[PDB]
RNA sequence: CGGUGAAAUGCGCAGAUACCGGGAGGAACGCCGAUGGCGAAGGCAGCCACCUGGUCCACCCGUGACGCUGAGGCGCGAAAGCGUGGGGAGCAAACCGGAUUAGAUACCCGGGUAGUCCACGCCCUAAACGAUGCGCGCUAGGUCUCUGGGUCUCCUGGGGGCCGAAGC
């Protein structure tokens, strides 16, 4: 699962300023760490039918935000998807 | 009651049968909170534990009648 | 989510006088400000003050009740027997100054918000203007 | 990585030289799967509730291991292959939860 | 021996039954277990480890309204039931017999195939029930209980129950 160590790590990599831990970046970014996990655990297990509901949820939770980001400003938005790797 | 004549014991150490035999009925099964005179939380615990003694074959699965 | 403010309010007044509570808490807003405005100055409560709850902005409305009855169940007659948003929000309803409403052959009354504000009806045909007709209340 | 408490239970009617012998096995098996050894009781010979295996007795062994999570499970599957070797039991290490204190 | 209100069908002198020891296998998982917990529902209970969802509490730290609902769509969806294959201890539609009865194509008894367990795929219904759509605010309390934080004979948050103001 993830750790401690990792998730900062992932943190540190994307926010907007050093001593930041809530900003849609970051908030993204994050999801998308739990989903790709999520993913690599769905390829096996299928028959996890649980699980993938919260997938959803998080793919959900991950596109409301996106959408945001369309909506202020689209300069983040684009800059963004490429440093995920989404719906380039 | 079990708890009030015992003292300061952990509740996860599967291995002390000392305690534990005395959370057990005159056949094997597990004593009701009524007995035991423990909590929610405490009860849930011993459950698992003595499961786990029991494997261990340190704790029966189950005994005869006796007086007679 | 709250759906819509005044409604809210509205509510907890009605909700607290069937109650008998004294005063009532409820989120403030220049707006609801200016609807309680009225009721105060038509009588239907004592009055309100700006408050803040735990760093929050509230207005305490000041509940205002009839003398004690005789007989059984001495529950006072309220001041404020009907209340009820007109206009509500997915079903607005804006009404034309000839289409001004009398309310309780005039007992009760009426609160709309016209360009040249909040008002009640007998205020807005002498103003001779009309808008969203936010509520009935008497 | 996790803390484990390594619950090994052998044939009772073990000698001197074939006890050491298994011992060294689960020793050389540890260190090829990870576990670094934080410390071992050896309780030994204790009676059982009931019969294993027929034999009304045992040897006890216990291990809290720090070794690597994906290979506990393998770490027994190597343990359970001694015909010797009776029980096994893997636990992780939790903090002890005191009671009527 | 078994079984019944009684009985018989059946099984036993190839020696059953009751009893000891050994071996095979399948299914299920006593006690703890509750008027309990969890989950969106269907549903979920031996023990262990790995992988994984949801959720609650405290701090109030960050973003800054980014929210609610949700036609169609997509997925989940008890039991039984269908395909291919595996498996088969117990139970058991249909079916074979036994007794009951005016009769019994039943209720009782003895057998018994599908099925029931597993994998892949389909089916998608239901008293799929709180027979009570989802979300937010407001309106006396008492008591039992699961669970979390606190200065813990009391306070405070979340859940499950019973009684109950106003109201309905």
């Amino acid at each position: 699962p993830i750790t401690k160590e990792e998730k900062q790590k992932v943190i540190q990599e994307f926010a907007r300023f050093p001593g930041d831990t809530g900003s849609t970046e970051v908030q993204v970014a994050l999801l998308t760490l739990r989903i790709n996990r999520l993913s690599e655990h769905l390829k096996v297990h299928k028959k996890d039918h649980h699980s993938h509901r919260g997938l959803l949820m998080m793919v959900g939770q991950r596109r409301r935000l996106l959408r945001y980001l369309q909506r202020e400003d689209p300069e983040r938005y684009r800059a963004l998807i490429e440093k995920l790797g989404i719906r380039g | 009651k079990v708890k009030a004549t015992l003292g300061e014991f952990d509740l996860r150490d599967y291995r002390n049968v000392e305690v534990l035999k005395r959370f057990l009925s005159e056949t094997g099964k597990i004593l009701p909170r009524r007995r035991t005179g423990l909590s929610g939380k405490e009860q849930r615990i011993l459950a698992k534990t003595i499961k786990r003694a029991r494997i261990l074959g340190l704790l029966p699965f189950t005994e005869k009648l006796v007086r007679k | 989510m709250l759906t819509d403010p005044i409604a809210d309010m509205l509510t907890r007044i009605r909700n607290a006088t069937r109650v008998y509570k004294e005063s009532t808490d409820v989120p403030a807003s220049r707006f609801k400000e200016e609807i309680l405005r009225i009721l105060a100055r038509e009588g239907f409560i004592k009055g309100y003050e700006r408050v803040d709850v735990d760093g929050k902005p509230y207005l305490r409305v000041y509940l205002k009740y009839g003398p004690r009855r005789q007989g059984p169940d001495p529950r006072p007659e309220q001041v404020i027997h009907h209340i009820r948003r007109i206009s509500k929000p997915g079903r607005r309803v804006y009404v034309g100054v000839k289409e001004i409403p009398r309310v309780r052959r005039g007992l009760g009354i009426a609160i709309l918000s016209t360009s040249k504000g909040v008002l009640t009806d007998r205020e807005a045909r002498k103003l001779g203007v009309g808008g969203e007709l936010i509520c009935e209340v008497w | 990585m996790r803390r484990y408490e390594v619950n090994i239970v052998l044939n009772p009617n073990l000698d001197q030289s074939q006890l050491a012998l298994e011992k060294e096995i689960i020793q050389r098996a540890l260190e090829n799967y990870g576990a670094r050894v934080e410390k071992v009781e050896e309780l030994g010979l204790r009676r059982l509730a009931y019969p294993i295996a027929k034999d009304p007795q045992g040897y006890f062994l216990w291990y809290q291991v720090e070794m690597p999570e994906d290979r506990v499970n393998d770490l027994a599957r190597e343990l359970r292959i001694r015909d010797n070797v009776r029980r096994v039991m893997v636990v992780k290490s939790q903090e002890p939860f005191l009671a009527n204190a």
